[PDB]
């Protein structure tokens, strides 16, 4: 227990962490370079220059009383228990606490006696509460805004999956739990939340790794822990060769040789420390150090033969200096200096406002009272900084707690000549985030795809539901229902798509679909069957105009042949009417005409057998007969609308007339007609031997062409392709040979 | 400042919770009966049966400091320096008190620097059992790292997988809530909500706790680890939101009748956990004898008799009526409290540690020798404290329960009671329905549920595995069970799959069956028809056969004729081999068959046309048997990846290409040589049959014209194809019959 005493009017305490806490065989081990010596010559020489400040406390000199806590709380107890062992060198007020429950266990036993106390490098949000804390002050932010600039930087990477890992205390604990109130603020999820305990053994940092690496869609780990903490933390890394995107508190900082021992596992690593300035007089002060005339420094022995490793009382350790290495300052040595010269304020004050008269202290001073000292000039009070730069607008101010301003910065631990790893500040956070990505070498668009964390993966806008219960961490997209237009809720579809499936996959369209109708593509054969009927009855036609019916047609009654050639005419012509779009002016007469087209054909037929001028005109209005039944139909059958989709494939519509449906039921009673006509004919004669013979042949075609119709329905059954209206055609064609063969062989021969 | 100091050669110092929190304006208020009174009444009680014992340090005399903490761990600390201001004022041996968590390792943190042994009686928090930071500190109570592990117990056995958690900060509650997550992972059991209530809370917070509470109604249990003034507040919180909750708390709440007050709605069924102990008899008669005009060394008695019985005593009208002086306490309205024996056995665990103490720095004396005058706090506890073992004072069971030890941590045995607040007999009381001692037994068959029966708690409706499979989400307690597709069988849980192409899923659809249903039929709709028809034309031909013999030298027309009446026979049975609905090795004879009879009718026609004709005529149906020859007894079933999936038909899918393009070139060029040889060459025999059998031949290429050009589209259907080949082979047939029927009407007229 080495002890390093000043002497003094009023004597000021001091707590460093000179020490790392070491194993169960000793309680400290080895000294803290950066952190702890730095800090105490720190601490130091701010009380050798107000020793020799004439404008603060002229005729006071200030004491000092500073104690190693070795990085423990039970020992810094143990330490800080002499300092109120004299009350009972009375301590007006300690400078001492840098971990946060050695702050905590300072200020619980010094609140029992009433002694002063503020700190450096404290920042735990719990401290903050003055109702356990009646006498602690502090010149550091807390850790409610670090928990804020933390959450910031992680929703500006859009990392909404992230592990968190804090050490077990006080300092891990409320920034923890601050950081994830401030991710659950925002839209931020927390995969995995490991512990660090203070007899953390490597082997449980292993398993803390490999929890860690469980999780692969969290790439970014956000770090709450110590300095010994993290070092751990990044030893057991390297040696699992896991690679991770650190985001880290003040407790990792901007330490270059402390905590970044294993380097190659942090590399883009993101740390947050407290905003400061190099001090050019504190760097002269600390260059100037040697082992022989700091006989005042019991353990700076210790860190010059571990920064300098080498052997004393062995003419080893007198060659080497602090002047020609490099020096790097600490980061929280201005604070240090601050929370200083604010005691040493606060002291002057309560002298001024005491002892008017005079420069030194007074009865009424002599013993000092912690309470009105802190309720009165340590909370209230207001100097320029000491050691600012010359550009630079700083003051030294408690606020109604006791805490600093939350002002932060951003560094990043990158390499510059590959091998020379280094802190490269890239931002700062006083009331936003204000990031330099161009900084940052792992986030420009040519060093890379940015490292990006999250739970799901978006899927693409088509087949995706993205289930959600309630408030979810991270969503699930199935497929669902493709013929639904779109949706990016849980309803599979935002809007009804109806009778037309889908849409074109870009929200709600549910455009219309081609209907049955289709374009005379592949009806070319109908319509050249029809051109080869008009063919052959030109010719037909043509040489009885020219014969002027004398030859053969005028053997008999000359009326039958010219009623024969009107109805193959009309024949060929129902081609053309099937094959078009069924619309509110043509779909009317393929009905109508049904019956009429073998009515026309088969009355020819029964005429000549009636026969064997005034029979003709009885034959036309006969036929007239049948067609009153087809404008009976065509009564309701002429308005048709509507369509017959069925739930299954979706692709079609299946849109036409609604007498196109009937008319199937129109086909069979036409059907009926014609086939007694024909059958009766023929048994009937069963004239002319040429004549006679010429009608059985005639009045056989008929009807086997109306017979072949019947297999031919069954195959189509309406397929909306090579569908009815094929079979109509071909049966029409068939007939246009059947009138073509009755004539065949009447001038085959002249 | 208000404290008990009996003096006696070794003082023991006392910290119990006298006053509760305060509403923040004050340091504490009311007084705490039950776990403030009681426990102090009972070190005193412990001290005065131990100076009255001659066994247990005889001649030495047992002093008290008691202090009250106000149930702050802030206040406590302050008390706590009197310990030790002598040793910076009474000489403390030890320190008995400690009751809350948070207090006690305040005040341990204390004491190890004063090396002053600290025994607990109700401290369970599992962080004060780590011997390098509190090194003098012991408890008679186990840690709640047994406690965490007991409830999770619990959860499991009623498959509570979906709770809330409500703590509250402190050493105690979010010491506690940390072991039951742990606990919690290993038994696949999911927090929903994990809230946090705070010491400086008003009503509107609390309010805020219990509506984050029902934000989640799938999570019906919620786990308490709170302290007894923080249950107090949600609890009542509850009760102005008219939400209910199955309440599972940790021995914060317990079996204290005094958190519900007025408040029965909403804690009726709540299942708590308490320390197992027993009632200490002599105890109840101590505590019922004690008046405020007798008890003078007790300063906080006087404040505790105008709360309890609503009297004054000051002026003895203050508040209500005069205080009859008749009333007293009773079994009425007393009832003792849990943590009384551990009170009384952490006294005595300290006066026995000293009497071995006794025994051996002070030889031959029984008085304080100068060898203990200055008392070692580290001799004590680690060499006498720790390795303490003896008999409770007061107990009925005389077990091995019975038996006060610590153990290398300085604790206690787990060993919890589980109880049920239900309403029976008209009113509210609590009653033990399970016990936990490293093992989990409940009483289920005696216990009063919330609304009528065990609460639901469950993230997700478990789905059945008739059509609906588990997919997570992303998390190992909430799922959403979404339908796959109707042919694909789930393999255990998680994943339906496809077996290949041809199967149908099982029952349990555990697996999948071969499909079984077929297209084939036999005597059907669509096989009656076309046998129909075969059998009358297959008599048909019986009837030329009849005509045979009986008739041939009197007709003219005499064996070409013959030969073709057989020929076309063959036409008849394979319409009936077609209608087969199988096909082991048929369907190569139904090509070979029906080809060849196509063949042998057409030849025969065209030998008729024109010994040597049999010769002709055998000749072509003599390479029709090896046209393929590539095997029948493999049937390739036509089910494919369609939208059906459930009907397989083989049909003899090979070579059924091969067959029309044979049948085609076959009949195609018969059917042109013969008309043309027949024409009308000279009309021979009876009559004109050389255009007779024109019109047959004639008539037979539009039979041709329905085998192969109607088929090969539409033809793909079971039905439709066997249907479609009878009737054509069929009609074929019957025109052979029209060229024989003028023959026969000749004989007939
Ligand atoms: C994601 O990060 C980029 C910047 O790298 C930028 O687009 C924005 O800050 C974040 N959010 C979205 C939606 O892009
Ligand atoms: C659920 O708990 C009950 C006991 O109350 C019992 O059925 C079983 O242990 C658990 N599991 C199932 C599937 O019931
Ligand atoms: N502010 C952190 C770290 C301080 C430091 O060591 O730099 C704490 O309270 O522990
Ligand atoms: N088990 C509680 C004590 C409850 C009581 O008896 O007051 C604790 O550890 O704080």
């Amino acid at each position: 227990k080495k002890v390093l005493t000043l002497e003094g009017d009023l004597v000021l305490g001091g707590l460093f962490p000179v020490h790392q806490k070491g194993g169960p065989a000793e309680d400290c081990g080895p000294v803290n370079e950066h952190r702890g010596i730095q800090r105490l010559e720190a601490m130091l020489f701010a009380l050798d220059r107000i020793n020799r400040d004439p404008h603060l406390l002229p005729g006071v000199r200030l004491g000092a009383h500073i104690l190693d806590s070795c990085s423990k709380d039970t020992h810094a107890l143990e330490q800080a228990l002499d300092f109120v062992r004299a009350s009972l060198t009375a301590i007006t007020g300690v400078i001492g606490g840098s971990y946060s429950d050695v702050s905590i266990q300072v200020a619980n036993l010094l609140r029992l006696f009433q002694i002063p106390q503020i700190s450096y490098a404290s920042t735990s949000a719990k401290l903050s509460d003055k109702s356990r804390y009646d006498y602690f002050a502090r010149t550091v932010p807390p850790d409610f805004f670090q928990a804020k600039a933390m959450a910031e930087i992680l929703r500006f990477f859009n990392w909404t999956y992230v592990s968190t890992v804090a050490s077990e205390g006080d300092y891990g604990e409320t920034g923890i739990e601050a950081f994830e109130l401030e991710a659950r603020a925002r839209n931020i999820c927390v995969a995995t939340s490991e512990k660090v305990g203070r007899a953390m053994s490597r082997a449980a940092f292993e398993g803390v790794v490999r929890a860690l690496l469980q999780k692969p869609s969290a790439r970014v780990a956000v770090l709450f822990t110590r300095s010994e903490d993290a070092r751990e933390l990044l030893a057991a890394s390297q040696r699992l060769n896991a690679s991770f995107t650190w985001v880290a508190s003040d407790g990792w900082g901007a330490l270059e040789s402390v905590v970044a021992g294993s380097e190659g596992a942090a590399e883009g690593a993101i740390t947050i420390e407290l905003a400061s300035y190099p001090i050019s007089d504190f760097a002269s002060y600390f260059q100037s150090l040697d082992p022989w005339n700091n006989s005042r420094n019991p353990w700076f022995r210790e860190f010059w033969e571990q920064r300098f490793r080498c052997s004393f009382r062995q003419r080893d350790c007198a060659a080497h200096s602090l002047r020609a290495v490099p020096f790097e300052q600490e980061s929280k040595i201005m604070f240090v200096v601050n929370a200083v010269y604010a005691m040493a304020h606060a002291l002057h004050n309560m002298h001024r406002a005491l002892c008017p008269n005079t420069t030194r202290l007074c009865d009424a001073m002599r013993p000092v009272n912690g309470r009105r000292l802190y309720k009165d000039f340590v909370l209230n009070v207001k100097f320029d900084a000491p050691f600012r730069p010359a550009d630079t607008h700083n003051e030294v101010r408690f606020d109604r707690f006791g805490d600093g301003i939350g002002r932060y910065n951003i560094f990043t631990y990158l390499r510059a000549g590959s091998g020379r790893y280094r802190y490269q500040k890239v931002g700062y956070w006083a009331e936003g985030l204000t990031l330099d990505t161009s900084l940052i070498p792992w986030a420009s668009p040519s060093a890379g795809p940015l490292p990006a964390s999250r739970c799901s993966e978006p899927c693409l806008q088509n087949e995706v539901k993205s289930v959600q219960p309630g408030e979810v961490c991270c969503w699930l997209c199935i497929p669902c229902q493709p013929y639904e237009y779109r949706l990016d809720e849980f309803t599979c579809a935002d809007c009804g798509l109806g009778y037309w499936p889908n849409a074109s996959l870009t929200g709600c369209f549910e455009l219309p679909q081609e209907y049955i109708r289709w374009g005379d593509a592949w009806a070319v054969g109908p319509v050249t069957i029809a051109c080869l009927g008009a063919l052959a009855t030109l010719f037909v036609l043509g040489v009885f105009v020219r014969h002027n019916a004398t030859p053969v047609v005028k053997a008999s009654g000359r009326e039958l042949c010219y009623i024969l050639l009107g109805g193959v005419f009309l024949c060929y012509c129902m081609t053309f009417i099937f094959i078009a779009k069924p619309s509110t002016a043509v779909c009317t007469l393929r009905r109508l005409g049904l019956g009429t087209a073998f009515s026309v054909c088969y009355s020819a037929l029964l005429t000549k057998t009636n026969r064997i001028a005034s029979q003709v005109a009885i034959c036309l209005a006969l036929i007239s007969g049948q067609l009153l039944i087809v404008v009976a139909w065509l009564v309701v059958e002429a308005p048709g609308t509507g369509k017959e989709t069925a739930p299954e494939r979706r692709e079609v519509v299946t849109l036409r007339c609604n007498h196109r449906d009937a008319s199937m039921l129109g086909s069979l009673a036409y059907n009926v007609l014609l086939i007694a006509l024909c059958t009766l004919y023929a048994f009937k004669t069963r004239e002319n031997f040429n004549e006679a013979k010429f009608i059985g042949f005639t009045m056989y075609t008929t009807c086997i062409i109306w017979l072949a119709f019947l297999p031919i329905f069954y195959v189509t059954s309406s397929d909306y392709r090579v569908q009815t209206t094929t079979m109509c055609v071909s049966v029409s064609l068939s007939g246009s040979v059947v009138l073509g063969c009755l004539f065949a062989p009447k001038l085959h021969i002249i | 400042r208000r404290e008990i100091k009996i003096e006696g050669d070794l003082v023991l110092g006392g910290l119990f919770p006298i006053n509760e929190k305060g509403t923040g304006t004050e340091e504490c208020g009311r007084i705490n009966e039950d776990r403030g009174i009681q426990r102090l009444e009972a070190m005193l009680f412990a001290i005065d049966e131990i100076n009255k014992d001659d066994y247990l340090l005889p001649g030495v005399k047992l002093g008290v400091h008691i202090l009250d903490t106000c149930s702050r761990d802030t206040y406590a600390l302050e008390q706590s320096l009197e310990f030790v201001r002598a040793s910076l004022p009474l000489l403390i041996a030890g320190v008995i008190g400690g009751s809350y968590s948070s207090v006690s390792i305040q005040v341990a943190n204390l004491l190890r620097l004063f090396q002053i042994p600290q025994i607990s009686y109700a401290s369970t928090s599992a962080k004060l059992s780590d011997k390098s930071r509190y090194d003098y500190f012991a408890r008679t109570v186990p840690p709640d790292f047994y406690q965490a592990k007991a409830m999770a117990e619990i959860l499991r056995f009623f498959n509570w997988t979906y709770v809330s958690t409500v703590a509250s900060e402190g050493d105690y509650g979010e010491t506690g809530i940390e072991a039951f997550e742990q606990e919690a992972r290993l038994r696949n059991i999911c927090i929903a909500t994990a809230e946090k209530v705070g010491r400086s809370n008003i009503r509107k917070s609390y309010d805020s706790v219990i509506r984050e509470l029902l934000q989640k109604p799938n999570a019906r249990v919620v786990v308490l680890f709170m302290r007894s003034d923080d249950s107090r507040e949600l609890i009542a919180a509850a009760s102005r939101a008219n939400a209910s909750f199955t309440w599972v708390a940790s021995d914060g709440w317990g079996a204290q009748e005094s958190i519900i007050k007025g408040s029965e709605h909403v804690a009726y069924g709540a299942i708590t956990l308490e320390l197992a102990s027993q009632p200490v008899r002599q105890f109840d008669r101590y505590f019922q004898s004690l008046n405020p005009y007798n008890n003078h060394r007790n300063p906080w008695f006087r404040d505790f008799w105008e709360q309890k019985f609503q009297c004054s005593l000051q002026n003895k009208r203050n508040h209500r009526r005069v205080c009859d002086k008749h009333l007293a306490i009773d079994s009425s309205n007393y009832e003792q409290e849990s943590k009384i024996m551990f009170v009384v056995n952490a006294v005595y665990a300290m006066a026995h540690a000293l009497h071995k103490m006794q025994r051996t720095l002070c030889p031959n004396t029984t008085k304080l020798c100068d060898a203990m005058k200055i008392l070692d706090g580290k001799k004590l506890y680690k060499d006498y404290l720790l390795k303490i073992n003896f008999t409770a004072p007061f107990n009925p069971n005389k077990d091995a329960d019975s038996i006060v030890k610590f153990d290398t941590f300085g604790d206690g045995m787990g060993r919890y009671n589980v109880f049920n607040f239900q309403n029976v007999g008209g009113k509210y009381s609590y009653l033990k329905v399970g016990h936990w001692a490293e093992t989990l037994s409940l009483d289920v068959n005696s216990i009063h549920w919330s609304r009528n029966s065990v609460p639901t708690s469950q993230c997700s409706d478990p789905c059945a595995p008739n059509e609906m499979k588990n997919m997570q989400p992303g998390d190992v307690c909430c799922w959403i069970c979404i339908p796959c597709e109707p042919y694909e069988y789930l393999a255990d849980e998680f994943t339906c799959m496809d077996c290949g192409s041809g199967q149908w899923p099982t029952a349990d659809l555990t697996g999948c069956y071969d499909l079984p249903e077929d297209y084939i039929r036999w005597e059907d709709a669509w096989a009656i028809g076309p046998v129909t028809i075969a059998c009358l034309g297959f008599m048909c031909t019986c009837m030329v056969v009849t005509v045979f013999i009986k008739h041939n030298n009197t007709p003219l027309v005499k064996e070409l004729c013959y030969i073709l009446l057989f020929g076309v026979g063959l036409s008849y049975c394979m319409t009936f081999f077609f209608i087969a609905k199988p096909s082991p090795v048929i369907c190569a004879l139904r090509r070979l068959g029906l080809g060849s009879s196509f063949a042998i009718c057409y030849s025969a026609l065209l030998t008729k046309t024109n010994v040597f004709i049999c010769l002709g005529l055998i000749l072509v149906q003599i390479v029709m048997v090896s046209v393929w020859l590539i095997l029948e007894a493999p049937g390739t079933r036509r089910y494919t990846l369609a939208e059906k999936r459930e009907t397989v038909i083989l049909k003899c899918n090979v070579k059924d290409s091969s067959m029309l393009i044979s049948l085609t070139y076959d009949v195609i060029l018969v059917i042109l040589c013969t008309v043309y040889a027949f024409k009308t060459r000279k009309c021979p025999e009876n009559f004109n049959e050389a255009k007779f059998i024109g019109f047959t031949m004639y008539t037979t290429c539009i039979i041709w014209l329905a085998f192969l050009p109607i088929f090969y589209v539409t033809s793909s259907d079971y039905r439709v194809q066997t249907t479609t080949m009878c009737i054509s082979v069929s009609l074929s047939g019957f025109v052979v019959l029209g060229c024989l029927f003028a023959p026969k009407v000749h004989i007939i007229l």
